């Protein structure tokens, strides 16, 4: 209600949430990588009901005159008026976007892929990437349900091999597929809810990021390289008090990093 | 390869699945998936409904990214028009609903897949319909003579010897919207699909109406 | 007179103005795309296809549009709009008297300044009506009061408005419910038929009143094929309709 | 947004001292406002100012592949914004009947004129041509706009710079290094805008009317002349009885005044030219930097940098330190049973 | 005991329904979708309807009491939110769209609203006639318990009644009006 | 507009085999296309349907015909709404039946395969046919959705694409020389059916269109085939009741489709160089 | 080009170019007009002074109201391009459309009235605009609705230090010299007036004189083609 600002609070001040939970709660996260075949790779994640799933698909093109022999990555992120009828009937929404490039700017800060591998014909072919994430279900941290979503859905791409034969292009589907997704570095992101006095709370919800105060997110590579950090003004803060989202945060991490190691040998194979 | 002369793929289906939208719908066909997301009564002398279309930016092996306005422009539209009679409206004077429906997938008759899924939000959202609306798919094998089959593949579909997609309601008996685009045998020979219309729906009628209850059971048991 | 807008007339001392003409620079110019008309101490133009415009009490039915709280708002072709309000209607009471759109007929009170024309009820001789038949033709195509209201012999009664508006019902059988019931076969062919009869004399460029309506429905007489082609048949039904109608002059 | 509100009086009297051939900002009624122009730190960046009315002009260098047709004469292109910040009705989307009628009426007289050269640029003719476009913004938005418009975007066209090093046979290579010199254009001719504002029956004419003047004016007309005593283009508006003699004066009067315009241009395009050659100053606007008020500019030192550096491990160790430990925790929670 | 939009149970010979209602010819069809219920009525039959989730629908009822929260204060006219007719009620549904007028504002006295109840406070009062003609509803604070309860300082605290037309925080110190 | 008043004889008046104007049920009125009236390109018709006007005209072109299937021609129709057609429609109330008949007309001729992708195909994977069919409406006497069924192949008997040779390049084109042209009455066409109780018509005024919740799209050739055709209504209908209106389809369709289908040459005939 | 007293067209640069215009067409509206400036041609109709129909909001009382929506054949042209894209110029050309009449045509006696004009281009041919604002004008006339003169548009082109009246299609893709205006014979005021050319800054009296003049001769010309349907139509 209009009301209920501080109810939500009454859990938080006697630190819990009304979900359940409390400093840091990566509930319920699931993936289905390669659910979708007509793609070559996707992953799909749902976390407390929302639903980003990371369609990717793939085409090829040519490397820009300038930018002679690299490769291509495209992302889009999208919502309907699905995962919330409190959307818009038509193009895409403020914030719609800002994590469509977010993904692209972390696919840049990333590194996961280098543009190198994705030249078709190192300077007249390239390697044209569409991940197309989409939030079924929102509610709660739209911004890490797709450094997953993605994440995965990349691994789960394979394709042909590349070959140029007396003026022509020669690919096969039952070609040789190697390497077909794999990227040195797999970061991810993670969202935490702030209040005010800085008391926040992490994988925010529709509602609890909602009457929220502050969002912040933050991707670091395996080894802790800071991707980019995320704070759409956040009420102030201290460095130690981001030093505990610093530490904290890789953590859930190492988690989700599990969550998705978990999915190489069995819903990979199976 | 072929099948039966009527065989249907597996039926799947588990609605409500949406939980920040009133109405959910959801489907499954060996190689379909159509949500549907639908809102609410409000007002924008007596209103009606709102409907829309679209298809995953990775529906398939090639990549639609803008959503193509004349492609949904059509099958929203129709799907609007099929659904359509289905609800009623004097319980929402002045007022209209609308009803969202995305294609991750098309298992050839993804076309009725949606008019399907959709069905589902309706009611699992709860509304005035008086009828369900079902719809499937009905395809002529390139066969030499007079091949024909009942809803295709995405393989499938794709080697028609003609192409239509058409629903009506079970329990009544109405003509939902039948969509076809001829292409062969004469006014006649379409009876072809037609009658072979009427099988599916009285056929899935059932497990239709069952995943729809199991979860507003779920729901029901819920609170 | 025949002039073009935007030209000059006989300018002298006593002289007004009708709705087509005006004064310009010391002068009087015609602003409607019309002929040249001069009645007593005033001038004015006539117009090809004009709007709706009448005088004192009038008779026309509406066609309605949305309608308010206070006033219902019924349409009328005309540069002007007509609108009754709960004042001769013999919050919820407006929605079951005048339905959405229908077709009502009315009394003209007065049309002000105020750029709109104004509708009072009375009897069904100023009624709500249903059953279907109405006409579009330009105002133009009217005559006058005294060989108005009436009733004629052709198996229905017509009533036309003083604007290019005319309805065709059934005889009555002696107010809404009347006609909620489906009329015979009888007196169906009666009024589909003069729906085909009354355009020729309108295509034709011809009035429309009592006895014309009556002669270009006796001249039905010999192609009868109710459905009149409108170039053919109607090309010749005039011929002969003016044929027994002039004779009845000159 | 906000609706700029506007009296009775005002708006009558404001015409009552037009009636009296009396300007209201007191000035005579075939003058303009004093026009100021500002040039950018880097070239093809311009600021104009018809006095109260504010355009920005910056212009853009491409190799693009020329169109199919005439695969011999490159394009060019140029775009007018209206800002919010412009007017306060000015909510980005509605007032087309300007952006419309003004971006392409003032993109008329542009290939009207052909003043500009579409050959020169055009390198590899049919494969790679020049693509120049040019945009305008309007800041603040005072009265007469379309002239400081033009203005701008001529002001703005002799500014700009082309880059050119070495293309040789069927490859393009040019270097920033080499660009040090090569960097012109094609400005064959140079149009303006002279807009003439009516009162009553145009029995009363005005020139770079103001905005509340704007306001007050019945129908206005253009005109576009190159220094060549030419026209380029005239447009008609607000609906008035402009007859064709009087129609007349307006264009000599146009003709006369821009005149005196290009001076400007030239003068000042000139004297920015000058300073980059010598002492050197090339920012956006310095005057308005050091004309007292409203406006200061300093340059401040910096071992107050290093000194607390250092209180980075501080912070950094103090908090998070302790707050590794509970990974440990969160390496079995939701990813050892999942696997359903 | 569930039913889907589709299936038929009874007909007109045996009840009607109010619920999940559909009819066609004489039989029982359900409209609605989700649960099944049934009647029993003071007449030796039963009423068939289908089950409302929403057992919840609009009640605000005419000359009723009402909980809601001040919006927007014209020193002339008054404006609100409610969203308790009662308790019973947590519909959002009419939300906050009601007025009241000074006149009403009290039985006695002659206070401005300025001077009753500010923007941001809630406050109890009962309605008074409806005239949807405009979508508004009218209340009273004409009450000796009635009037506004809640208190807002300067500083941000919580305000106490000192009197019948005031409020006051402890921390620092306002002599407010407001209609306790 | 819509009145329910009069909506009752609209309704019973058609069961009773008494449209409205002298019409017993399934009555048509004199409907004539007058071919080629664009002297700017090939294929060109003016059908004027009861109180509607439709315009469809067609060019052609050359190269690429697309990439899956290079060695053919395809058509292309780009379809226009007048504002002088909906007194209503403005300028964003084209894109309604605008791309919707745009749509209706580009799958019926999409499947019909009555297309000589053939008499339509260059160089095949170089060059390839294109004919870009164009319409336009400037009124509405109802059925109008079926003027276009007739203007759309009323101006394609008419389609004289012009006798090129191409030599690799180098082009030829004999104005006098008329020969390659393409033109066969495999072209599909529109039938239509919308209830007025259970005596549903074709070709009814909007008056009468205005009593019914939805109508039957069908389509048929020369003689009986079968193109796009579906049911278009926000309402609902029975089957049994639906292979009755589909035969209408055969059955009635045929009749005028049949002596319009001819009168291609009754222009051709009286007027070699008379029009 | 054109030359000896005969223009490229085949003329005098002096003598337009026959037209004829079909004004009452189609009767389903008020105001209609036919018409083709030799071999250019367009269809504009008007709906009378009806009350403010769609989006009951804005609705000038003093006066009217008017609105012109205009809209050309995609082959009515040399090749074929875009028409709801390519926006920009109709728009723009609808505007001025709009003024024209907006000046005359007496939304003073139509408060809150709102009359709307639209036009279509059927077969392309110069002098485009002009064709409308008569084409347009004669819809009105036929809509009889009052105006305080009968207007037409020229054109006017100079071309071999000469000045041509009625630059068709050929000629408008000369040097670009063209000017054109809407003009009221009644007192010859200049309604409307758009010249897109490099002409130096004394051709006008010349040039400026030719669609002027040009404009009166149209006049006449459409003055007859209408004080005929009058007569006619009096039937």
């Amino acid at each position: 209600t209009v009301e209920p600002l501080e109810y939500y609070r009454r859990f938080l001040k006697e630190n819990c949430r009304p979900d359940g939970r409390e400093l840091g709660e990566f509930r319920t996260t699931t993936v289905n990588i390669g659910s979708i075949s007509t793609a070559d790779g996707s992953a799909l994640v749902k976390l407390g009901n929302t639903t980003v799933i990371c369609g990717v698909k793939a085409e090829f093109a040519a490397p820009s005159t300038d930018a002679p022999d690299k490769g291509y990555v495209v992302p889009n992120v999208d919502l309907p008026p699905l995962c919330s009828s409190r959307f818009r009937s038509g193009p895409p929404g403020e914030e719609a976007q800002v994590a469509s490039q977010f993904i692209a700017d972390v696919i840049e800060n990333s590194q996961i892929i280098q543009k190198e591998d994705l030249c078709i014909s190192p300077g007249k072919l390239v390697w044209v990437l569409y991940c197309d994430l989409i939030c079924l279900d929102y509610d709660g941290n739209i911004l890490d349900a797709c450094t997953f979503a993605l994440l995965a859905a990349l691994k789960n791409v394979q394709l042909p091999e590349v070959t140029i034969n007396e003026e022509t292009a020669l690919a096969e589907v039952n070609l040789k597929k190697k390497s077909y997704l794999n990227i040195r570095t797999h970061p991810v992101a993670t969202s935490f809810a702030v209040f005010d006095d800085t008391l926040l709370i992490v994988d925010p919800t529709g509602e609890e990021e909602h009457l929220a105060t502050g969002t912040l997110t933050i991707v670091m590579d395996e080894e802790g390289k800071l991707c980019c950090l995320h704070k759409p003004g956040g009420s102030g803060l201290t460095g130690a008090k981001l030093q505990d989202c610093m530490s904290r945060a890789v953590t859930r991490h190492k988690e989700v990093k599990k969550l998705m190691d978990e999915v190489i040998k069995s819903m990979k194979p199976k | 390869g072929t099948r039966d002369p009527t065989r249907l793929r597996p039926v799947y289906a588990r609605a409500g699945l949406l939980s920040q939208a009133k109405g959910s719908a959801y489907l499954e066909a060996g190689g379909t998936k159509v949500l549907c997301a639908v809102s609410g009564p409000r007002q924008a002398l007596r209103g009606r409904l709102l409907c829309d279309f679209r298809r995953a930016p990775f529906a398939g092996r090639r990549r639609r990214a803008p959503p193509g306005g004349c492609e949904e422009r059509e099958l929203a539209l129709a799907l609007q028009e099929a659904l359509e009679p289905a609800v009623r409206l004097g319980r929402y004077p002045r007022a209209q609903l609308e009803v969202s429906a995305l294609l991750l997938e098309d298992g050839g008759s993804a076309l009725a897949a949606a008019l399907t899924a959709a069905a589902l939000a309706l009611a699992d959202a709860g509304v005035e319909m008086y009828d369900l609306v079902v719809g499937c798919g009905l395809s002529l094998a390139p066969g030499p003579a007079p091949t024909w089959l009942l809803d295709p593949t995405r393989l499938e579909e794709e080697r028609a010897a003609a192409g239509l997609t058409v629903a009506l309601m079970p329990v009544l008996n109405q003509v939902a919207g039948l969509l076809g685009s001829g292409e062969g045998g004469l006014t006649e020979s379409w009876a072809e699909a037609v009658r072979l219309g009427l099988e599916g729906c009285q056929r899935l009628y059932p497990v239709l109406q069952q995943s729809l209850v199991r979860a507003a059971r779920r729901r029901g048991a819920a609170a | 007179h025949l002039v073009v807008p935007g030209d000059t007339i006989t300018t002298d001392t006593g002289f007004m103005r009708g709705h087509g003409t005006y004064m310009g620079e010391e002068k009087l110019i015609a602003s409607v795309a019309g002929s040249v008309e001069r009645v007593n101490k005033l001038i004015c133009v006539k117009a090809l296809k004009t709007r709706y415009i009448g005088e004192v009490g009038d008779i026309v039915v509406g066609r309605i549009t949305e309608v308010q709280q206070k006033r219902w708002k019924v349409e009328t072709n005309s540069r002007l709009d007509s609108v009754l309000l709960l004042s001769s209607m013999n919050e919820l009471a407006m929605r079951g008297f005048l339905q959405e759109g229908d077709l009502i007929s009315a009394e003209v009170q007065a049309v002000f300044s105020d750029g709109a024309v104004s509708l009072h009820t009375r009897s069904l001789k100023y009624g709500k009506l249903g059953q279907g038949v109405l006409v579009q033709v330009s105002p133009s195509l009217v005559k006058r009061q005294k060989t108005h209201f009436h009733d004629l012999p052709c198996g229905a009664s017509v009533i036309l408005g003083n604007n290019g508006f005319i309805w065709i019902y059934p005889t009555p059988e002696h107010g809404f419910i009347a006609n909620l019931e489906p009329v015979s076969l009888a007196d169906r062919e009666v009024i589909s038929r003069l729906r085909n009869c009354i355009i020729s004399l309108v295509t034709q460029r011809m009035m429309l009143y009592d006895t014309s309506i009556l002669y270009c429905y006796e001249a039905s007489l010999p192609h009868q094929i109710k459905d009149i082609l409108k170039p053919e048949i109607m090309e010749e039904i005039v011929m002969e309709t003016r044929q027994r109608l002039l004779e009845q002059e000159g | 947004m906000k609706e700029t509100p506007l009296s009775n009086c005002e708006r009558r009297f404001l015409l009552r001292a037009i009636e009296e051939k009396k300007r209201l900002d007191g000035r005579q009624t075939y003058d303009y406002r004093n026009i100021r122009i500002s040039f950018g730190t880097d070239y093809g960046c311009c600021i104009v100012e018809l006095g109260k009315t504010r355009v920005l002009g910056q212009v853009s260098c491409e190799l693009v592949s020329p169109k199919l047709n005439r695969a011999t004469e490159g394009i060019l292109f140029f775009n007018l914004e209206l800002s919010q910040m412009a007017a306060p009705a000015f909510e980005p989307g509605r007032q087309s009947d300007l952006l419309v009628k003004l971006n392409r009426l003032m993109e008329r007289c542009l290939r009207n004129s052909k003043c500009i050269d579409t050959e020169s640029l055009c390198v590899v003719a049919g494969e790679k041509v020049w693509q120049i476009r040019v945009d305008l913004h309007l800041l603040n938005h005072d009265g007469n706009i379309i002239d400081a418009a033009s203005i701008a975007a001529i002001v703005a066209l002799c500014h700009f710079r082309r880059p050119d090093v070495s293309v040789q046979g069927d490859e393009v290579t040019l270097y920033t290094p080499e660009e040090r010199d090569p960097v012109p254009l094609s400005i064959h001719h140079m149009p303006i805008c002279v807009s003439f504002a009516f009162f009553q029956q145009g029995t009363y004419l005005l020139v770079d009317p103001n905005e509340r003047e704007e306001r007050v004016m019945d129908g206005l007309l253009v005109i576009a002349m190159n220094k060549h005593r030419e026209i380029c283009t005239i447009q008609s508006s607000g609906g008035i009885m402009l007859l064709k003699d009087q129609v007349l004066r307006c264009s000599k009067i146009a003709g006369v005044k821009v005149a005196e315009i290009t001076e400007l241009i030239l003068k000042a395009l000139e004297n920015d030219q000058k300073v980059r050659k010598e002492g050197g100053k090339f920012g956006f606007a310095e005057s308005i930097a050091n004309q007292r008020i409203t406006a200061f500019k300093m340059e401040k030192a910096p071992x107050x940098x290093x000194x607390x550096x250092x209180x980075x491990x501080x912070x950094x160790x103090x908090x998070x330190x302790x707050x590794x430990x509970x990974x440990x925790x969160x390496x079995x929670x939701x990813x050892x049973x999942x696997x359903x | 005991r569930y039913c889907i939009p589709g299936e038929r149970l009874c007909n007109l010979e045996e009840g009607s329904p109010g619920s999940g209602t559909y009819t066609r010819h004489g039989y029982i069809f359900s409209s609605l979708a989700g649960c099944l219920m049934k009647s029993s009525e003071n007449g030796a039959l039963p009423v068939v309807s289908v089950v409302r989730e929403t057992e919840s629908q609009l009640l605000p009822d005419v000359g009723a009491i009402v909980t809601c929260k001040v919006s927007s204060i014209n020193s002339r006219f008054a404006k609100v939110h409610i969203l308790y007719v009662g308790s019973m009620p947590l519909k959002n549904s009419f939300r906050g769209t009601i007025r009241k007028e000074d006149v009403r504002a009290t039985e006695k006295d002659k206070v401005e609203i300025y001077k009753s109840f500010r923007p941001g406070d809630i406050v109890l009062a009962k309605v008074i006639s409806l005239g949807d003609a405009q979508s508004n509803y009218l209340l009273t604070t004409a009450e000796n318990e009635l009037g506004v309860v809640v208190a807002h300082s300067e500083s941000g605290i919580q305000m106490v009644p000192i009197s019948w037309c005031e409020m006051q925080c402890p921390k620092t110190h306002t002599k407010e009006f407001r209609k306790v | 507009t819509l009145s329910e008043a009069e909506k009752v004889y609209i309704v019973h008046g058609v069961q009773e085999d008494l449209r409205v104007d002298g019409r017993g049920c399934e009555d048509y009125r004199c409907v004539e296309v007058e071919t080629d009236v664009v002297s700017n390109t090939s294929g060109s018709a003016r059908v004027k349907l009861g109180h509607t006007d439709i315009l469809v005209g067609v060019k052609a072109e050359m190269g690429t015909p697309k990439l899956e299937k290079p060695n053919e021609g395809y058509l292309e129709f780009f379809v226009d709404c007048s504002a002088s057609a909906t007194p209503e429609f403005e300028g964003r109330g084209g894109d309604d039946l605008g791309t919707e008949i745009a749509n209706t007309l580009y799958r019926i001729f999409n499947n019909k395969s009555s297309v000589d992708l053939k008499t339509l195909c260059i160089s095949p994977r170089e060059h390839c046919w294109v004919l870009y069919v164009d319409v336009l409406l400037l009124e509405c006497g109802g059925n109008l959705f079926d003027a276009i069924s007739i203007a759309v192949k009323a101006a394609l008997f008419n389609t004289r694409i012009p006798r090129v040779r191409v030599l690799e390049d180098i082009e030829l084109s004999d104005d006098p020389y008329d020969c390659i042209r393409l033109s066969v009455e495999n072209v599909p066409c529109i039938v239509t059916l919308c209830k007025i109780g259970y005596r549903h018509v074709v070709d009814a005024t909007l008056q009468e269109e205005a009593c019914s919740l939805a109508s039957l799209l069908v389509s048929v050739t020369s003689k009986g085939v079968v193109t796009c055709m579906r049911k278009v209504g926000k309402g609902s209908l029975d089957p049994e009741s639906i292979f009755e209106m589909m035969e209408t389809g055969k059955r009635v369709g045929k009749v005028l489709h049949a002596s319009l289908q001819s009168v291609v040459h009754k222009e051709e005939s009286l007027g070699p160089k008379r029009q | 080009l054109s030359d000896q007293g005969y223009r490229v067209d085949g003329r005098r640069a002096g003598e337009l170019r026959k037209i004829q215009a079909r004004m009452g067409v189609f009767a389903q509206a008020d105001g209609s007009a036919y018409i083709e400036q030799g071999n250019t041609k367009a269809l504009a109709v008007v709906y009378g002074p009806h009350e403010i129909r769609g989006s009951r909001a804005r609705a000038l009382p003093d006066r009217a109201l008017v609105n012109c929506q205009y809209s050309s054949a995609t082959f009515s042209t040399g090749e074929r391009k875009r028409r709801p894209h390519g926006d920009r110029k109709s728009c723009e050309m609808g505007l001025q459309l709009r003024q024209t009449f907006e000046a005359a045509i007496l939304t003073q006696l139509h408060p809150r009235s709102q009359i709307d004009i639209y036009v279509q281009v059927l077969q392309a041919d110069g002098g485009t605009y002009a064709a409308c604002v008569n084409a347009a004008t004669l819809a009105v006339l036929d809509a009889g609705i009052p105006m305080r003169d009968f207007v037409c548009a020229c054109s006017a082109g100079f071309v071999d230090g000469t000045a041509l009246a009625d630059l068709s299609h050929v000629e408008e893709a000369a040097g670009g010299p063209q000017l054109a205006l809407a003009l009221l014979p009644a007192s010859g005021q200049i309604a409307l007036l758009e010249m897109d050319a490099r002409l130096h800054e004394d051709h006008l009296e010349r040039v400026l004189e030719a669609a002027a003049q040009a404009a009166r001769d149209v006049h006449t010309l459409l003055d007859r083609v209408v004080r005929q349907h009058v007569r006619e139509a009096s039937i």
